[PDB]
RNA sequence: CAAUGGUAGGAGAGCGUUCUAAGGGCGUUGAAGCAUGAUCGUAAGGACAUGUGGAGCGCUUAGAAGUGAGAAUGCCGGUGU
RNA sequence: AACUUGGGAGUCAGAACAUGGGUGAUAAGGUCCGUGUUCGAAAGGGAAACAGCCCAGACCACCAGCUAAGGUCCCAAAAUA
RNA sequence: CCGAUAGUGAACCAGUACCGUGAGGGAAAGGUGAAAAGCACCCCGGAAGGGGAGUGAAAUAGAACCUGAAACCGUGUGCUUACAAGUAGUCAGAGCCCGUUAAUGGGUGAUGGCGUGCCUUUUGUAGAAUGAACCGGCGAGUUACGAUUUGAUGCAAGGUUAA
């Protein structure tokens, strides 16, 4: 139950393709212009 | 003869050898005494006789 | 059009205006060397010596003798605390062939 | 031309920022900043203030006018660490690396 | 690793801990301990055989007149030390950079006059040695000294 | 005097991380192993140097006996002819006899098959 | 490294032979096959780039065997599970799936390179005296053997 | 003309590091270190050019040694998985 | 080549094959002797791979040539002699 | 004789942090510049930071401050790679980029041939025997006195001094 070798940068490289974090869903406010998240309401102006 | 070009008698000095520096010079790793036993100790050897 | 030759230990096949590296010769800078070990003369006239070709030279000036690149002879045996390492430069010569006979 | 803006010793491991640095680099001024200011992570807020100040930078500066700017590249790279211990069992103790990070960005206009 | 301080503690058990085996913490290994082998106090001096001894005089003096570096002067004759003065008399003399001088005994105002003149050094017909004849390019000698030193060196 | 053995290691040592210069991963940036792989890649070029000279060998050979079958006889018997009529051209030149010039090839296995 | 040619793909030209299998031993076919494929007969020879030329065998089920192979010369094959060993006669493969017969006794006869691989895919082999292939214009081969 | 695989091991020749004596030199018009390079010798290794660097350091001969590390579940310090 | 004298050693765990014997069970990759060889301290070719078997001792090149043991339909150089 | 893993344990408020009930044990830690000239103002930020301007020969000399290697972590990319069985090299070689300490040149490498790390210990180890995570530094036949032998050097029926 502990590692039999190292793993080398290639295998960590490796390992972590698939280990990142997505962009927001944000889509642009229809009051402001700003962009907010979608299905959220606008913080910077408060609307829908 | 001047100092800066002094040499010494032919024969007269020698290089002394140095024991247990690199495989190469023949003497590496036991320093010349064997594996094991008293011989292959520090202060081992036995006494004369 | 194309000759065969012996030079050294070994045959180089040869035609007029090429650039060839053969052994170390006892010849200059500049020279002009004559090869009389001609083993065939191919091409539009085929001439197959028997052991060499009676009479064909092949001539040629020399230029550059120099030294080969440096290979590194390197060799150990595992576990018994031996190695080895050498360093070693063929000498050859730049030969470039300036005519052709048969 | 280019602007540049640092945040030395920021209190955050390197591998925690560079996970949001991943998506800002190379996309237009407006767009980052919308990115960082909607990501919920923890380093979105500091990485919003490096971005800030080159982009102020830029404008008092070089008069390189915002509309116009792309985070040319964007990375982050480590920092002094901080060596703690964390009282473990049968009286042992084991070690706690508060890392650091150095984040740098960069803008440009794309032009010379 | 007698000598460092402290150290006489078998710094952990010798078995179960899944450490080398240590047994001071001024182990040459260590750092800040004993060091094995290096520099003792001791004197570097030997002797030879004392007609050996004379001979490396003499060949040191023949040396130099071979190379023609030996002036004999009658005496010196300085009344007070100066040392504008005997720098003339070694330039009035064509004696190279380097000149050892040589008095008959202890010549005061000789000694103190070369004592700055970069590259001369002053000696007694006694204290001649190998080192000094055989640095210094060129001689000068007191006829007195020159006697003298014929008389003892052979 | 003590004297600190500074500036000989590095130097030995970046000659031969230089000299394992583009092996995989971490063979080309640790000494304690650029090493080892150093020694065996020389240990390698020295056979290799000797397998060179019977492989080419060889691969004249192959050469040699397919050009002779579309004459219809085989390398055996065209070496055994060529050594009965007295020709002395290597393995080396035969093949490259046969790739350029098809009918000198020709003529001298004529000259090979009528030395029978 | 002085003169000996090296075929590189700007200049090896492979062509196509339509080789018949009736009436023929399947290792004294195989082996000659596996050798055109192989372009050991090319005088242009390269062993480290696929020279060599095209086959297409066509009865393949005109095969005929000496001895009494029919029923032995049994080809056994494995799926990696516990128990999992599957074997079958020779006969059966010659009036079943007689084209699989000679497309594994020849690659059998190559390495098991990429460059192996890359040559038992210039083989076709088919049952029946018509083959699918009259666009590549394949001339005919004798064996030698 | 002959010889040249080699372990315990014997013999010989050498390459390098610090310091000292002397001689002769190089250095803010840029020393030592550091990094790069496709250079030289049979090897230990030696130069050269270009960058960083901001003061010491080579060469010849000879002397002395805390003189050469890859392994000791080595010690200290950094950094990994 | 050999011997004599002197300086310096390492070695006192052997192994397998072939052959003559003991021991065991005309058992053992057993054990103890004798006599070669080899490995140890030996790379190279053959024996699929395989310290001890067969052939043969590597000073360093070469994209030259001849052979020993083993081989010549394909994998795989050579006879579908 | 040593130059900061050395030399005192201690170059620096060191027998001090610290540890132990106590005897006791016992560290780690020097270097901006010539001069503090130690960065007036402006800009983002709550601040830490930064970016200009200015000081200075130099500010990747800005106070954690001389030089600043390796392990290690990143950001670009020239060449490769998604049918393959790999002690990771060598040897043979196309294709594609580049151009030097100009020399029969540098980078990558489709595909073929050969090829089970190193040390220790052993009759024999790829060994699943032992040892090392990786980098760096430190880390083991020396000195005193006496004997013996060899080389060298005096001078020789004599040679040599010790305190
Ligand atoms: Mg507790
Ligand atoms: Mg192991
Ligand atoms: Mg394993
Ligand atoms: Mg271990």
């Amino acid at each position: 139950a502990v590692p039999k070798r190292r793993t080398s940068k290639t295998r960590k490289n490796k390992r972590r393709t698939h280990f990142k974090i997505s962009v927001p869903g944000m889509t642009e406010c229809p009051n402001c212009g700003e962009y907010k998240l979608s299905h959220r309401v606008c913080k910077n102006c408060g609307s829908y | 003869m001047k100092l800066h070009e002094l040499k010494p008698a032919e024969g007269s000095r020698k290089e002394r050898n140095r024991v247990g520096r690199g495989v190469a010079t023949g003497n590496g790793k036991t320093s010349g005494r064997g594996h094991k036993g008293q011989k292959a100790r520090s202060g081992g050897g036995v006494r004369p006789g | 059009m194309f000759a065969i030759i012996e030079t050294g230990g070994k045959q180089i096949k040869v035609e007029e205006g090429q650039e060839i590296f053969v052994e170390k010769l006892d010849v200059n800078e500049g020279d002009t060397f004559t090869f009389d070990k001609v083993l065939f003369v191919g091409g539009d006239s085929v001439k197959v010596g028997a052991p060499t070709v009676e009479g064909a030279t092949v001539t040629a000036t020399v230029n550059k003798q120099g030294r080969g690149k440096k290979i590194t002879v390197f060799t150990y045996k595992r576990r018994k605390n031996s190695k080895r390492k050498k360093g070693h430069r063929q000498p050859y010569t730049k030969l470039t062939i300036d005519k052709i006979n048969a | 031309m280019e602007a540049k803006a640092v945040a030395r010793t920021i209190r955050i491991a390197p591998r925690k920022v560079r996970l949001v640095l991943d998506l800002i680099r190379g996309k237009n001024a407006a767009e980052a900043i919308a990115i960082l200011k909607l990501t919920n992570k923890a380093s979105s807020p500091v990485i919003e203030k490096v971005l800030m100040s080159a982009l102020a930078n830029a404008e008092h500066n070089y008069d390189m006018n915002t509309d116009e700017l792309v985070v040319k590249e964007a990375y982050a790279n480590e920092g002094p660490t901080l060596k703690r211990f964390r009282p473990r069992a049968q009286g042992r103790a084991s070690a706690i690396n508060k890392r650091t990070s150095h984040i740098t960005i960069v803008v440009s206009d794309g032009k010379e | 690793r007698s000598a460092v301080s402290g150290g006489g503690r078998k710094p952990w058990k010798q078995k179960g801990t899944g450490r080398a085996r240590q047994g001071t913490i001024r182990a040459p290994q260590w750092r800040g301990g004993g060091i094995v082998f290096g520099p003792t106090p001791r004197s570097y001096a030997y002797k030879m055989p004392k007609k050996m001894r004379r001979l490396a005089l003499r060949s040191a003096l023949s040396f130099k007149a071979q190379e023609n570096g030996l002036t004999v002067v009658d005496a010196f004759n300085f009344e007070a030390p100066k040392t504008k003065e005997f720098k003339n008399v070694l330039s009035t003399l064509e004696q190279p950079k380097k000149v050892l001088v040589v008095t008959e005994n202890e010549d005061v105002n000789v000694e103190l006059s070369a004592r700055n003149i970069p590259g001369v050094q002053v000696t007694t017909a006694q204290g001649l040695n190998v080192l000094d004849i055989t640095n210094a390019d060129s001689l000068v000698i007191t006829e007195a000294a020159a006697k003298k030193v014929e008389e003892v060196l052979g | 005097p003590r004297v600190k053995g500074g500036t000989v290691t590095r130097a030995r040592r970046k000659k031969t991380i230089k000299l394992a210069k583009g092996y995989f991963g971490s063979k080309h940036t640790l000494y304690k192993v650029a090493k080892q792989q150093v020694m065996k890649s020389g240990q390698y070029a020295f056979r290799d140097r000797r397998q060179r000279k019977r492989d080419f060998r060889k691969l004249w050979i192959t050469r040699i006996n397919a050009a002779a079958r579309q004459h219809e006889m085989s390398y055996s018997r065209l070496m055994n002819g060529l050594k009965k009529a007295g020709i002395d051209i290597n393995r080396k030149m035969l093949s490259e006899i046969a790739i350029s010039d098809e009918k000198a090839f020709a003529q001298l296995v004529t000259k090979a098959k009528d030395a029978l | 490294m002085r003169q000996t040619f090296m075929a590189n793909e700007s200049n090896i030209e492979r062509k196509w032979y339509v080789i018949d299998a009736e009436g023929q031993t399947l290792g004294r076919l195989s082996s000659e096959v596996a050798s055109i494929l192989r372009g050991k007969n090319k005088v242009t020879y390269t062993p480290h780039v696929d020279t060599g030329d095209y086959v297409i065998v066509i009865n393949a089920s005109k095969i005929e065997f000496t001895g009494n192979k029919e029923t032995d010369k049994v080809y056994y094959r494995h799926s990696n599970h516990p128990g999992g060993i599957k074997s079958i006669t020779a006969g059966e493969l010659r009036r079943t799936n007689p084209e699989r017969l000679i497309e594994n006794s020849i690659k059998g006869m190559l390495p098991s390179t990429r460059l192996g691989e890359k040559q038992g895919k210039k083989l076709f082999v088919y049952g029946g005296a018509e083959h699918p292939h009259a666009a590549q214009q394949p001339e005919n081969y004798e064996l030698r053997g």
